[PDB]
Parts: structure tokens; C-alpha cells; sequence
């Protein structure tokens, strides 16, 4: 029924303005805090050091700005690639995944072209095999139910488990990442929202890069199943 | 806040040298990157160079690059300009400046400087001696 | 069929080691290019300023870089405004997130877990209703004719959601013509590299992005939907016939 | 190519004169400075000095009695080091890396030209 879309229209807009008011109370003391230090900081650096101009110091502060967009970390003297065999396949998969994490991206004018036809042709690719993984998870979930909102909420708090706690620990043991950074990277990462601000495989195994991929393949494809599953109960509820 | 007093202006031979200097009496214990400029009757104010609080890094405009030296004492809160060989084109007014925000490079002229010297005259005359 | 399933998994494979070997023969080449500009800038730095000590000078790049993942620009002299953080709360529930600012704080990330584990199925129900009203518009030689009325509406919808658009930010933002594509076509599959954002002149600009945002992706997802669902009845023909 | 002049005996609280002048044709500009190496300890930083000569830095160790000049017409550094302690007595030798390199630590273990090194005894 229409009067249900307007409903839910109306839901999701004043869900976007609770949820807008919650961020800013959070973030933005936060984000003054670091507009007062970045100034703060740059203020002494002229000060100690009376040979640099600030200008030349706003140059140098944009070479290094320019290399972080394109994707080079201009902290270190290495300046560990991001286009090798493994690392741009991973990035294909970031795309195809609907991720797009942002950290690296296609800067050149051939790459956003191929990266524009790839995204059209690979995202339904993908939906046909998560289609096809969650055919065969619903028939293992079928089975396992047997030995309806009861046994859905032990599904799901399993999944949590091996999904979603279980890589989290690797996460924070390899990366080094926060107990709270290595669950949201987690969460963010199978939610196909892809903030970037934490990414597999940062900055310094061969076998990680593949683990992390297939992590994210079997991960997505058993949290969509288990929602298409509660979906095709919402339908004929 | 701090105040500057400058010794040392005055009438000088040409190839001569100018001894100049700066005490900062203020009490100001956060630190501040003192320096030296200079204004011609006809020109601007020019920057004549720059030296860290402890003094451990100094800068020399293009010129007066390899003639003149700023010295410190930390002990006694002063700076010293040592401008050997000395042109006529040195005739000016000599300020010591002292802006602890980073703005002491900010131009040549330093118009965002937060300390100001009283100014010292100084006069090279060449064969009138 | 669990051979078809074996059967895609390894054209999806295959078609990263494509996708991957090109992109690679576009970037690399760039990356290494970038890679020595930033190194040569840094050590001509370092020779010109003998006061500035290389650690000092890492020091200095990685408060620069601690403010611009924050979201404060180091370069010159606010994102959580009623608007922007109205439209990052949008981004979040619409699985785009553009990553260009992002939840610093502990509490903040705590309450973006939450918020997007509640909040994109919410959209979903909200994609759903949109795609029902959609399908009845769409709908108003046997498998050809149904495939031809296909093509009318997806070359349709690529004219109003993604042409005339991509005009308007290209006059707006002042991007280049692929980069005016590039923007629409990453956001709409959700895909939200951040590169590029709208609104980086006008009050009416970040609540008519969203708008295009949500009339956008419930046009061509509804699209794929009747699409898909007259894909599995003429599977369901294919597999009695082969 | 650093050939260094000034090195030798000198009494407490005197003052040592040292050069050092850049005879290489490399015309791509470098960042000189000057060391020290005690004969017990490691090599230290004295101070250095830009291609220019528009910036100069001083160690903590030295940086109210020494003052790095430099004659860019010549291509010559030289060290004035007054008020000399005990602590002083070591081979001085000049560096001049054009690739950042001479700031890199105390040591300048990352130094591309180095000098011959004088002796200096401070009694
Ligand atoms: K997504
Ligand atoms: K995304
Ligand atoms: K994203």
C-alpha cells in the first residue's frame, strides 16, 4: 500500500535527524578539538624551527596531502605496493563487494573508466553467487531448525561468533587495532559500507590478504541469507 | 607580554661593522623566536634574520647572507646583530622583534609581530669621514 | 544446483585476476610516479632547512594527516552541522559510506555499529515500498518482447538518474565529464569510494543529493528486481527444457 | 671532496677556528655541517648549515659558543668554537650531504661526504 511507503518514509527521515543529532553531540567537541590542535601544532612548529616560512611549511603540508589522496603514505622513507597481483585484486573485490573502502582509489582517467564498466557488470555477477551460497546455507539453516523467531535468534547469535568475533580477534592480534576498532572494522566491512579508515593489510603475511577476502565472501553471504530468510517470512507475514 | 630594549645604533664608517642588541625584559616563560629587521627611509621593512628562544637554529635574509650573524645569550634573554662590511644600502632603522605564534616569518616585513623594538638609527656614511 | 555454485565462484575469481591485472596496468605506473614525488619533496625539505630533523619533519607530516583523517583541513587559518551530519547518518544507512569523514570518537563508533546494524534493513523496507509503487509505473518473440521493454527502461532511467545529474554536478562542482559520471555511477551502487562528494554555494544542494540518492537507488534496484524475478521464471523454463 | 684547515692544540676557555672547503663540482647544492668524534664516545653533531647559508643549526652541546659561517663565493665552511672546555678534545670533520640526509641523527651515520677530520685538544 502507498500510505505504508509514506509511513516508512517518514520513519527513516526522522531516524536520519535522531541519529544526525547523537553523531554531532559525539563528534563534533571532538572535531573543534582537533581543528584547535592541528593550528596549535603548526603555530609551534614555525616558532622552534625560524628558518621555515609559513608558506613554505603550507607547501610541504600540501605535498603531503597530494601523496595521501593518490594513495601514498607520505610518514616513511619505503615511500609496499598497492597495485600488486594480490593487493588490486583485493580492490576488485572491494568493488565488486559494494565496499569501497576509499583508502586507494582509481586516480587515473583510464582507471575510473574501467572502474565505472567493472562496477556494472561485476556488482550482479557477485548477487548471483551470493545467490547461489545462500541457496545452500538456507537448506543447512532448514535442517538445523528442525532439530520460528526462537530458532532465528540462535542463528544469528552463532554467526556473531564465528563471522564476526571469532575474525575480530585476528584482526586485533595482526593489526593491532583496539577491541572496540577491530569489531567496528568488522561490522562496517560486512555491512558493505567501506569507510576506509581501517583496511586489511595496512601498513607494516602472503596468506592474509586471500583470508580477509573469502572472510568477507562467507561473512556476507550468510548474514544476507539469514536476512532474505526473515524477509521471505515478512512477505507472506 | 614582553618589552624589548635595543644598544648598539649609530654612525658607522663603510666596511665597517655594526655591533647591535636586544634584552627582552618581559616576563614571558612560554618562549619566543626573537629577530631583527630594518626599515630604509625610502623602502619598506625588511626582515634582516630570525633566531629560535634557546637558540639553537638562526635564518639570514638573502641581503645580508654571508655578512651578518645573530648571536644569543640565553642566560640574560638578549640577541646580537653582527653585520660586518657594511654599504650604505644598510642605512635604516634596526628593530628587534619577538613573536612566540609563529608569525615572525609570516612576511618580510613581519607585519603580524608581536613584540616590537623602540628602533635604533643607523647611518653609513662613505668618504665624508 | 551446488556445480553452478562452484561454477560462479570460479568466474568471480577469474574475473578479479581480470579486473585486477588491468587495474594494475592503470595505477601502477601513476603510483610510482607519486611514490618519488612525495620522496623527493621530503628530502629536498630536509637539505633546504638544516634546522628541521627528519624525525621532526615525520613528526609534523603525521599531525598534518592525524587533522585531515579527522577532518579538520591542515592546509589554511563544519561537517557535524544539522545538514551534514543528517546526510552522514544517510550515508550510513544507504551502505555508500564515503569515508571522507568518518567516527572518530569511541562513543561515536559505538553508536555507528549500532545505527547501521538497525538502520539499513529500515531502508530496505523503505527500497521495498518504493520498488512496489515503481513496478506498477514499469508495468504499465514471447521472451524478446518482455527483454525489449527491459531495455526502454533501463536506457530511460540512465538519461533522468544518471545523465541528467552528472550535468548538474558538473556545473555545480565544476568536475570533469567522467568525473561527473564517475561520482553518480559509485554512488549509486552504493559502492562510496569518497574521492569525490557532493557539497565539497547552496542550502538546497545537500537535501537534493540525498533525494536523488534515495529516488536513484530505489529506481534501478526495483529495476533489478522485476528484472531478476522474470530471470527466475525463464530459469524455471530453461531447466524443464535443458 | 672536504678539505679541512684549523685542527690543533689550544687552551681552556680559548677559542678554535676551523674550515673547510668543498672542492667537489656537484652542482645540484648541499647542506653542510660540522662533527666531532670524542675519543671515547661516538661521533657527534657540532651544527650545520644550509647550500645558501640562509639557515644554521647548534647541538645543545655547543650552541652558545660555536657559530657556523659560510663563504658561498669560496665554497667554505668554518666553525668558531670560543670559550673552549675540556670535553671539547676531539677530531672534527666536516659532512655535506645534499639528500637530507645530514640531519638524519646524531652520528651522521647517513652523512654522503665526509671530511679528513682534524685534531683539536683543548687543555
Ligand atoms: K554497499
Ligand atoms: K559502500
Ligand atoms: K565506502
Amino acid at each position: 500500500k502507498w500510505k505504508t511507503v509514506v509511513a516508512i518514509f517518514v520513519v527513516v527521515v526522522v531516524y536520519l535527524v535522531t541519529g544526525g543529532l547523537v553523531f554531532r553531540a559525539l563528534e563534533q567537541p571532538f572535531e573543534s578539538s582537533q581543528k584547535n590542535t592541528i593550528a596549535l601544532e603548526k603555530a609551534e612548529f614555525l616558532r622552534d624551527h625560524v628558518c621555515v616560512s609559513p608558506q613554505e611549511l603550507e607547501t610541504l603540508i600540501q605535498h603531503a596531502l597530494d601523496a595521501d589522496n593518490a594513495g601514498v603514505s607520505p610518514i616513511g622513507n619505503s615511500s609496499s605496493s598497492h597495485w600488486d597481483l594480490g593487493s588490486a585484486f583485493f580492490f576488485a573485490g572491494t568493488v565488486i563487494t559494494t565496499i569501497g573502502y576509499g583508502n586507494i582509489a582509481p586516480s587515473t582517467e583510464g582507471g575510473k573508466i574501467f572502474c565505472i564498466l567493472y562496477a556494472i557488470f561485476g556488482i550482479p555477477l557477485f548477487g548471483f553467487l551470493l545467490a547461489g551460497i545462500g541457496d545452500q546455507l538456507g537448506t543447512i539453516f532448514g535442517k538445523s531448525i528442525a532439530r520460528r523467531v526462537i530458532s532465528t535468534i540462535l542463528f544469528i547469535l552463532a554467526g556473531c561468533i564465528v563471522f564476526v568475533t571469532i575474525p575480530a580477534v585476528i584482526f586485533k592480534y595482526i593489526e593491532g587495532w583496539t577491541a572496540l576498532e577491530s569489531i567496528y572494522f568488522v561490522v562496517v566491512t560486512l555491512t558493505t559500507v567501506g569507510f576506509g579508515d581501517f583496511v586489511a593489510g595496512g601498513n607494516a603475511r602472503e596468506w592474509y590478504k586471500p583470508l580477509v577476502w573469502f572472510w568477507i565472501l562467507v561473512g556476507l553471504a550468510y548474514f544476507a541469507a539469514v536476512l532474505s530468510m526473515i524477509g521471505d517470512w515478512l512477505r507472506v507475514l | 607580554q614582553v618589552q624589548l630594549v635595543e644598544s648598539g645604533g649609530g654612525l658607522v664608517q663603510a666596511g665597517g661593522s655594526l655591533r647591535l642588541s636586544c634584552a627582552a625584559s618581559g616576563r614571558a616563560g612560554s618562549g619566543y623566536a626573537m629577530g631583527w629587521f630594518r626599515q630604509a627611509p625610502g623602502k619598506e621593512r625588511e626582515i634582516v634574520g630570525a633566531i629560535s628562544w634557546s637558540g639553537d637554529n638562526t635564518y639570514y635574509a638573502d641581503s645580508v647572507r654571508g655578512r651578518v650573524t645573530i648571536s644569543r645569550d640565553y642566560a640574560q634573554n638578549t640577541v646580537y646583530l653582527q653585520m660586518n662590511s657594511l654599504k650604505p644600502e644598510d642605512t635604516a632603522v634596526y628593530y628587534c622583534a619577538a613573536d612566540g605564534r609563529g608569525n615572525l616569518r609570516r612576511g618580510t616585513a613581519g607585519r603580524y609581530v608581536e613584540y616590537w623594538g623602540q628602533g635604533t638609527q643607523v647611518t653609513v656614511s662613505s668618504h665624508h669621514h
